[PDB]
């Protein structure tokens, strides 16, 4: 039911947008670290973002169960 | 050769029916199977009982009334209705059948009139029998209570409700003038009364006193308020005395009610299971004498004579289907149907799909199209949405837009299905609108190059860093090429960002309300062609044009023609645009700064053929009605326009800046809202860090898709709403046209 | 009452202290010419452009509550008025797009100066008149909204009543519009001849 | 002025009362139930009307002119309350005021009920509903006033309006009963003109010290015909029934106290051109009537004015009261008097 749907889609994007996000970090890409108030380790900050989006990702399969039965 | 009646309201006929009084009652039924007609009221200065068929209608609309009574019965027991073929009659395509005889009503009456005398009275035989248990269980509540509620005829005692409980107390205490000694004892559970029907907290009081005169003043106060009065024996002998004789008949009781109760439940569902075909069927018979009653009745000749307007397109399978009806009758009868060629304003008819229907609602709410004029349906399906989308103006906003309105496309025959509440309905009526309102803003917001407050960055910059720099020095960039598609990926995060951007709307929203409303100004046109009004396009059309494209044509030329020149290289200096149209007007003649040769020369013609256009608007159509009381009507009519033209040609080209304001708020709360949540987390690490991220990013999804989607988009909306109904839709637009609403069945809901 | 006593209690302080100093021989000493002079011409430019956008969305906002709640009382009998009527709305609306247009064209006129060259001849009459330019705009278009309000809560009272009448009414609603127009312009005179500031 | 902090309170009030009052029937409307012939055909010809459905429940024998008047005032009531819910502050005050003249009444029909020993239930039904208050039954009780005062009427509103009533006798009848409904009125048309010279602003202000000069106007010329059905009666009492501030006040009120007969009146009520020619010629109630309809079809005339809700209510009164005439004239099959209805809109 919608307890169960809302929290499907939300970490359905959430895998997608962090990991987006992550593999920037990674690469270096301007728009994330090129100020000087960003932070200065590009991976050490995918690091953590990666783990960040495997949480949304079992609360998306484990979602997907509740409501597929 | 079936016409399309979208850009233009579909061709219309008036039809005249010679029917006989003998199969008037037959012939209604099937022209409300078509549902395609629509018939005038002729008999309208009669009054509303001087009518014919008054009193066939009141025999039907007592039956409806018996009815009611019947589905107020049920609903006050927890019965659900049937529910029957809805479908039986009526496929809603047009299909022909039968109707019911004229024996079958006249039993519907009896019937429904036979059954009111027995409900009535089963009713009251089961209500009185309540009365007397509710009065025995407040007497056998009250003996339960002890000998406490005695301690301190000597006493009076009886039920009384919550609300009267302090009411009662005072008077006493006024009356006995303080020595008043009163005891109250509550009760949780409601009482439902049988009828005033409402459920009510009550108490149990006792009052002592030893005048005999004071008794019976107290007994009548306790009266004039509801209370019940009762008898109670001090002793604790005759308590339980009584209560044994009360709860010997209250067990009596139970079953004398029982049976009663059962025995007209079991009535009810007989009519529980054959009430929705029976209403149908006589709000069916109701339909067609009023119709009936619109006619004019012949006593020379039983030729009934009756008007109805039909679609030209749709006249030769009237006639296909009334040769039906005389088949199978075996009747022979003349050319019921002659069409009627007479100066009346028909009805108003545009024939709309699953796609144009939601886009064509939204105009006729403002006002329904005069007959064969051009209709506002067709560039409302695209000028709607892409407004909304220069507001709007974001790829990620506009992603969760498609994807919440394809749910609703591809789901639509399980939707139509299932019921609906009145939210739902909207959303899913305009489930096509919604769909291009969010491919259109994954347009618009990749030109802007805006996602979820950032940018992409596809292509090469036309802008150049210098090749050193160090901290904290400000740094400009040089100019390479021009970027191709959208703005350039430079400007963001850069200090100087809004002067560039704000300037570059502002633009962007004068130009396309300017086409937007000249293009609704050929309209104007296109109508007049099409019904030979030649005078009013020399009086109103070619005067109106040249004063506004003469000074808000100028301006737009202008802006196009300045972003098209190197002004750095070529030396001279940029002007200002705004005093540039102010000092025309104020000091002709006079200039500060060039934009081209013969600047001067040219903007004075204007502003005299600006004027000249003034009272020719103004004169040029009276005169004409003149030379061929009513020259003043056609003259304050000529007045008011142009006041109002040359006014709304300077409020309307500035009520499109909201398409700059209304984008340039959804931007920056856009980014402040990222850069307190998300950008917070990345400045953390460790398995605290973690966790941040995962909260922080559920508030960023869901702000967004709540402040920044709905309370954004239903604002933005209803602004491209307005652009159409008060700007464009002025321009062309006449209405006071007489809607289409033929006579048809329905299933009614009841 | 306190509230007026207060206003009168300020009438005789403002005198007795300006006859101590006048008996006393130092009535030069409440100089407002040094004021004006030596108060910061940003101040007098940045209350103008506050108090036109500000006092033109008061006066709209104003108008607005008056027409639209006796359309909503009107519409219940009559609930075809309520889009019919919707013209009134709209030029109630239309006075604070006209205080946005200045604050755009005078927000244009605020620059830097240098220090030297701060409280000069020039300088001083920019803000001037960027002060009671912005005033004009603002505290007439407050009145353009009140008025057209009115206007415009008859007009959907008639219309409920016989849908010919609204149209006699809207002459009255177009007049009291040009109250803001004309506001407009003569702000835009005063502005015309300032130069941003050296 | 008007308009400016009216609507903050009022404005979806003001909205409603007068599309409430464009339901009110017109001449010719009242002309097409003129020719009607039964009870079922001017059932029929109302729903035409803003009326409406307020006969769908009812059958062809249950219709009668008695179960008219039910139905059409019933729903002047709950048009009433409704208005009267969603008020606040002065005006609820104003609406609270206009309760006080209808609970008047039902004291005094209470009390002459009980001289006579009648059922409450029998007397309930006459009562008008807007002038309920919890304790009204309660008065069947007794018959001494000071009785009924202290144990019932202190809590009341009605308090402040005993001051001149207690001298009653020990025993309580009709005349003496009928001294003491006048005296209410006379102090509770005093509060509520000073309430609205004091809280009440302009125009309102100036038209309800007009509607209520007349309501005071009214009874001052009654209560004097009525003294003339009565033996001989001190004219210093009389001086305690009529109120204070209408056209009549001071001069007049003076010499209609002070009048043996009918000539005696005219004499008093010549010296005002406004009262000057309803005695003399025609029915005296009617023309009564007709003057309340001009001065409220002349509060319609203004704007931002809680005025209009005392004439809407008294414009729709006097309709109810027409429909009723008409009704008694068909089933009756009397036809002289059926023109007889009162109508200024
Ligand atoms: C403010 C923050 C919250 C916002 C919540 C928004 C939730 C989503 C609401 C739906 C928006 C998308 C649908 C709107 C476009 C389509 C409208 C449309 O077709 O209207 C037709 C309709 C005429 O036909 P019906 O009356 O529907 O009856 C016949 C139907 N066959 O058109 C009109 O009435 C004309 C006016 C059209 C524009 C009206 C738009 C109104 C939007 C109101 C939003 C209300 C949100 C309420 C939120 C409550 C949440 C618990
Ligand atoms: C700058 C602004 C640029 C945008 C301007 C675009 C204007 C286009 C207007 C088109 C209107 C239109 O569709 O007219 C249709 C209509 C046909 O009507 P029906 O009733 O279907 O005819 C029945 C018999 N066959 O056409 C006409 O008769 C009028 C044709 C007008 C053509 C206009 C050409 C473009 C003019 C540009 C001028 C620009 C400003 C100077
Ligand atoms: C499409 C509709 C266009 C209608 C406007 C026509 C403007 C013509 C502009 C133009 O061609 O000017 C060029 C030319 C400069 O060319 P060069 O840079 O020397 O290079 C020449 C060799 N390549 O322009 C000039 O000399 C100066 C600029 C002239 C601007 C004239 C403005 C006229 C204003 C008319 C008012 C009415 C406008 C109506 C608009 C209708 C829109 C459909
Ligand atoms: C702004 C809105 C953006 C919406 C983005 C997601 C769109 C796609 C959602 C989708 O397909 O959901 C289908 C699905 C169908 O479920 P039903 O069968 O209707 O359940 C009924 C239970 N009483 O509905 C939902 O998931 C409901 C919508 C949930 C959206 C939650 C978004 C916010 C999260 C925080
Ligand atoms: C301008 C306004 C734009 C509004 C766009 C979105 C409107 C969506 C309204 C709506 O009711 O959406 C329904 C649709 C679900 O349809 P289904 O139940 O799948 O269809 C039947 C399946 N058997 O809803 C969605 O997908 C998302 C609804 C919005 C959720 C917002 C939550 C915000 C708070 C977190
Ligand atoms: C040195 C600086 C001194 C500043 C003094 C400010 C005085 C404010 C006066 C004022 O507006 O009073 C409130 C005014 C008085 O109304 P009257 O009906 O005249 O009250 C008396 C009735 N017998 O009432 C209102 O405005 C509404 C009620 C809320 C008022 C809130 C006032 C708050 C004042 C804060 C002052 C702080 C100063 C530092
Ligand atoms: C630059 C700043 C200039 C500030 C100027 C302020 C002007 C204030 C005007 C006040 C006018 C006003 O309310 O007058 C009230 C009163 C009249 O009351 P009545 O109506 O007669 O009372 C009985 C009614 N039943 O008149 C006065 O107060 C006159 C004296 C006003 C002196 C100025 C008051 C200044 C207050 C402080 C401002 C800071
Ligand atoms: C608080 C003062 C209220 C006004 C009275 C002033 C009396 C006073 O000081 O008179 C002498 C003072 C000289 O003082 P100095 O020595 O220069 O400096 C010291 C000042 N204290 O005289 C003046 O300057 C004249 C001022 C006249 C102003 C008008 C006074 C009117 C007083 C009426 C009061 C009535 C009772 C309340
Ligand atoms: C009001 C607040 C401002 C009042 C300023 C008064 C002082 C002032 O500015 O004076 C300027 C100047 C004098 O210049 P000095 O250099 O001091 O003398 C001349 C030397 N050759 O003033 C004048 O020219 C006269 C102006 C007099 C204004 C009246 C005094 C101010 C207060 C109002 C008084 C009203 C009448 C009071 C009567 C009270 C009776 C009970
Ligand atoms: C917590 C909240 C606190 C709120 C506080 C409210 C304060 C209200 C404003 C008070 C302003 C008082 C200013 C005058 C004070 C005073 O007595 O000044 C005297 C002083 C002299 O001092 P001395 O020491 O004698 O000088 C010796 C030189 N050798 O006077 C001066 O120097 C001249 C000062 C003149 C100030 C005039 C300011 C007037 C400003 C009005 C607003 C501007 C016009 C607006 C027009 C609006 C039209 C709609
Ligand atoms: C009833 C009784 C009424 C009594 C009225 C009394 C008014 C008294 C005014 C006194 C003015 C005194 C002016 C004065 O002397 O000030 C000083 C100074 C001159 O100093 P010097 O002599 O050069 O100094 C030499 C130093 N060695 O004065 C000036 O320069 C300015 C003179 C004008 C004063 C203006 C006062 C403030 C006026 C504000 C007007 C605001 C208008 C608002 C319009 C609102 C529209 C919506
Ligand atoms: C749509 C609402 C728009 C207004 C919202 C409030 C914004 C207020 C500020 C806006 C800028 C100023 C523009 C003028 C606003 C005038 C407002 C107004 O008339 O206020 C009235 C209001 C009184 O209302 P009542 O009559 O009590 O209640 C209504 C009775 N039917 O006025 C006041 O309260 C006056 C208060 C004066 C305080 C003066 C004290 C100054 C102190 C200065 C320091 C010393």
């Amino acid at each position: 039911t919608g307890k169960a749907w809302c929290c499907t889609v939300l970490s359905a994007f959430g895998v997608v947008i962090l990991s987006v996000i992550a593999h920037l970090f990674n690469t270096n890409h301007e728009s994330f670290v090129g100020s000087i108030n960003d932070p200065e380790d590009g991976p050490a900050v995918a690091h953590t973002v990666y783990l960040a989006a495997l949480v949304y990702l079992v609360f998306f399969v484990f979602c997907g169960f509740q409501v597929y039965l | 050769e079936k016409e399309e009646a979208i850009f233009r309201s579909a061709e219309m006929a008036l039809v005249q029916f010679y029917i006989p009084q003998e199969i008037s009652r037959d012939s209604a039924y099937t022209l409300g199977q078509l549902g395609l007609v629509q018939f005038r009221d002729l008999n309208s200065k009669v009054r509303a009982f001087q009518r014919t068929f008054v009193n066939e209608i009141r025999r039907l609309d007592n039956v409806e009334r018996q009815y009611r009574y019947f589905y107020s019965l049920l609903k006050k027991h927890d019965i659900k209705l049937y529910e029957g073929d809805t479908d039986k009659y009526l496929d809603g395509s047009g299909e022909l059948y039968v109707p019911p005889s004229g024996s079958v009503i006249d039993d519907y009456v009896r019937n429904a009139s036979y059954l009111e005398e027995r409900l009535i009275q089963m009713e009251d035989a089961t209500d009185q029998i309540e009365v007397q248990k509710n009065d025995l269980e407040q007497y056998r509540f009250i003996l339960q209570s002890g000998d406490e509620f005695f301690l301190k005829v000597n006493y009076v005692t009886g039920v009384i409700a919550r609300d009267k409980v302090a009411t009662l107390e005072q008077i006493l205490w006024r009356v006995l003038r303080g020595n008043l000694f009163f005891k109250t004892v509550e009760i949780e559970q409601p009482v439902y009364d049988v009828k005033t029907r409402e459920y009510k907290h009550k108490n149990a009081f006792i009052v002592f006193s030893h005048g005999d005169l004071i008794i019976k003043r107290i007994r009548k106060i306790a009266e004039s308020l509801d209370a019940n009065l009762y008898d109670v024996d001090s002793s604790n002998e005759g308590r339980s005395q009584q209560l044994a004789k009360v709860n010997k008949n209250l067990s009596d009781l139970y079953t004398v009610l029982k049976t009663t109760s059962t025995t007209l439940e079991s009535e009810l569902y007989a009519i529980a299971k054959e009430l929705d075909s029976w209403f149908q069927d006589v709000t069916r018979e109701k339909a067609i004498f009023e119709i009936l009653n619109k006619s004019n009745y012949d006593t020379n000749r039983k030729i009934l004579i009756a008007e109805g307007w039909i679609p030209r397109d749709e006249l030769a399978t009237l006639q296909a289907r009334l040769g039906e009806m005389i088949a199978r009758l075996g009747i022979d009868v003349p050319s019921i149907i002659q069409v009627l060629d007479t100066n009346h304003t028909p009805p108003t008819f545009h024939r709309t799909n699953k796609f144009t229907a939601g886009f064509q609602s939204i105009c006729d709410c403002y006002g329904i199209a005069q007959y064969r004029e051009i209709n506002a349906g067709l560039p409302t399906i695209v000028t709607f949405p892409f407004m909304f989308a220069i507001m709007f103006g974001d790829m990620g906003h506009g992603f969760l837009m498609t994807l919440a309105a394809l749910s609703l496309v591809l789901n639509e025959k399980k939707i139509n299905k299932m019921k609906r509440g009145e939210i739902f309905d909207m959303a899913f009526t305009g489930r096509y609108i919604i769909l291009l309102m969010g491919v259109f803003s994954m347009y618009t917001g990749f030109l802007y190059n805006d996602i979820f407050s950032k940018t992409m960055t596809i292509f090469k910059s036309g802008w150049k860093w210098p090749d050193h720099w160090k901290k904290g020095e400000s740094i400009t960039a040089t100019s390479v090429g021009t970027y191709p598609i959208g703005l350039d990926w430079a400007w963001h995060g850069t200090e100087n960002a809004l002067l560039f951007s704000n300037s570059y709307k502002m633009k962007l929203s004068i130009l396309m309300g300017f086409i937007h409303m000249t293009y609704s100004y050929f309209f104007s046109l296109a109508n007049h062609l099409y019904f030979n009004s030649m005078i009013d396009i020399i009086g109103n059309f070619i005067p109106g044009l040249l004063f506004m494209q003469g000074i808000f044509g100028y301006l737009s030329v202008c802006i196009v023609y300045k972003w098209a020149v190197d002004w750095v290289k070529d030396g001279k200096p940029a002007p200002g645009l705004l005093n540039m149209l102010i000092n025309m007007f104020l000091s002709p003649g006079t200039i500060d700064d060039e934009l081209y040769p013969h600047q001067a020369k040219v903007q004075v013609f204007l502003l005299l053929m600006a004027l000249v256009c003034i009272p020719w608007l103004l004169l040029v159509k009276p005169l004409h009605f003149k030379f061929t009381e009513d020259f003043g009507d056609i003259m304050i009519h000529q007045v008011i326009h142009t006041i109002e033209f040359c006014l709304n040609c300077v409020s309307h080209t500035a009520s499109y800046l909201r398409l700059w304001a209304l984008s340039l708020a959804h931007a920056q709360l856009s980014s402040v809202l990222w850069t307190m949540t998300i950008q917070i987390a990345f400045g953390f690490r460790g398995f605290v860090g973690v966790f941040m991220t995962v909260a922080l990013f559920a508030m960023w999804f869901a702000l967004t898709c709540a402040v920044l989607v709905l309370m954004e988009g239903t604002s933005a909306m209803l602004h491209s709403l307005r652009l159409h109904w008060v700007e464009s839709m002025s321009k062309f637009f006449v209405g006071e046209g007489l809607p289409y609403e033929p006579f048809a069945f329905e299933y009614k809901d009841m | 009452s306190f509230s007026h006593f207060l206003y009168y209690l300020v009438l005789i302080v403002v005198i007795v202290y300006g006859l101590y100093k006048l008996f006393t021989g130092h009535g030069s000493d409440i100089n407002f010419g040094k004021f004006l002079l030596r108060t910061s011409p940003y101040m007098w430019a940045n209350l103008g452009i506050a108090l036109c956008v500000g006092l033109s969305v008061v006066g709209a906002a104003w108008g607005i509550f008056i027409t639209g709640s006796s359309m909503i009382g009107a519409g219940v009998r009559a609930p075809r008025i309520t889009t019919k009527n919707l013209i009134s709305i709209i030029f109630c609306e239309v006075v604070a797009i006209y205080g946005l247009i200045i604050a755009i064209v005078f927000s244009s006129k605020l620059t830097v100066a240098t220090a030297e060259n701060m409280y000069s001849k020039s300088n001083l009459y920019t803000g001037y008149s960027l002060f009671w330019a912005g005033i004009t705009v603002g505290a007439s278009n407050l009145i353009c909204g009140i008025a057209v309000g009115i206007t415009g809560a008859t007009a959907a009272i008639s219309d409920a009543a016989d849908s010919a009448l609204f149209v006699k009414i809207l002459v009255i609603e177009i007049f009291g519009s040009i109250l803001g127009l004309l506001g407009l312009i003569v702000g835009l005179l005063m502005a015309g001849k300032a130069s941003e500031f050296q | 002025m008007e308009g400016v902090y009216f609507n903050i309170d009022n404005g979806f009030i003001e909205g409603v009362v007068r599309g409430y009052r464009n339901g009110l029937l017109s001449n010719n409307q009242y002309i097409n139930l003129t020719q009607c012939d039964t009870l079922e055909d001017l059932k029929l010809q109302l729903s035409s009307t803003d009326y409406g459905n307020f006969l769908s429940s009812v059958s062809s024998e249950s219709l009668t002119t008695s179960l008219i008047q039910e139905y059409a005032s019933s729903k002047l009531y709950h048009e009433f309350n409704y208005i009267r819910d969603q008020s606040s502050g002065s005006t609820r005050k104003f609406m609270d005021y206009i309760t006080y003249g209808y609970m008047i009444d039902n004291v005094a029909l209470m009390i002459t009920g009980t001289i006579h020993d009648r059922d409450k239930g029998e007397i309930l039904q006459r009562c008008h509903p807007l002038g309920w208050f919890d304790t009204l039954p309660t008065l069947s009780v007794a018959t001494d006033l000071e009785s009924l005062y202290e144990t019932v009427l202190v809590d009341t509103p009605l308090a402040p309006y005993f001051k001149n009533c207690f001298d009653t006798a020990e025993e309580l009848d009709d005349m003496n009963i009928e001294i003491i409904r006048n005296k209410l009125y006379k102090a509770y048309l005093e509060d509520f003109y000073n309430f609205v010279t004091e809280e009440i602003p302009e125009p309102a202000k100036e038209c309800m010290q007009t509607l209520l000069g007349f309501e005071a106007d009214r009874r001052s010329i009654n209560i004097a015909l009525n003294s003339l059905q009565s033996s001989d009666i001190d004219p210093d009492l009389k001086s305690d029934l009529l109120p204070n501030i209408g056209k009549l006040y001071p001069l007049a009120t003076f010499h209609l106290a002070q009048a043996q007969d009918f000539e005696g009146v005219r004499a008093a009520l010549a010296n005002v051109y406004e009262y000057r020619g309803f005695l003399e010629t025609g029915n005296l109630e009617d023309h009564f009537y007709q003057l309340e309809m001009e001065l409220c079809r002349d509060a319609f005339t203004q704007q931002f004015a809680i005025s209009t809700v005392w004439a809407w209510m008294k414009s729709k009164e006097q309709e109810v009261r027409n429909i009723t005439w008409i009704a008694e004239c068909i089933a009756q099959n009397q036809r002289e008097r059926i023109n007889n209805y009162i109508s200024v809109y």
